[PDB]
């Protein structure tokens, strides 16, 4: 599909609220397999079960192995865009 | 494949 940016906002005292799967060790992009109910990326509205996510606060993902993805996407705070697309 | 939340 089209590529989106989305903006999610989040809390310090929460997580982003989605599962991830994938990564470059895998072959596959990192894929959000789970949006939970009521969290950061439920409520953001944008971010969807099965979007690649390409990029988030203009680091890119697209080449990332899994575990250096949950670090990076971990590390966001506050205002946190992100690159995705569904495919 | 590995699965995390987060």
């Amino acid at each position: 599909g089209p590529i989106r940016k989305v903006l999610l906002l989040k809390e310090d005292h929460e997580g982003l609220g989605i599962s991830i799967t994938g990564g470059k060790e895998h072959g596959v992009p990192i894929l959000i397999s789970e949006i939970h109910p009521g969290q950061p990326a439920d409520r953001c509205g944008g971010l969807h079960v099965g979007d690649a996510i390409l990029a988030v606060n203009g680091v890119n993902l697209r080449d990332t192995k899994h575990k250096e993805a949950v670090t990076i996407l971990s590390q966001q705070r506050g205002e946190i865009e992100f690159e995705v697309v569904y495919v | 494949w590995p699965k995390s939340i987060i």
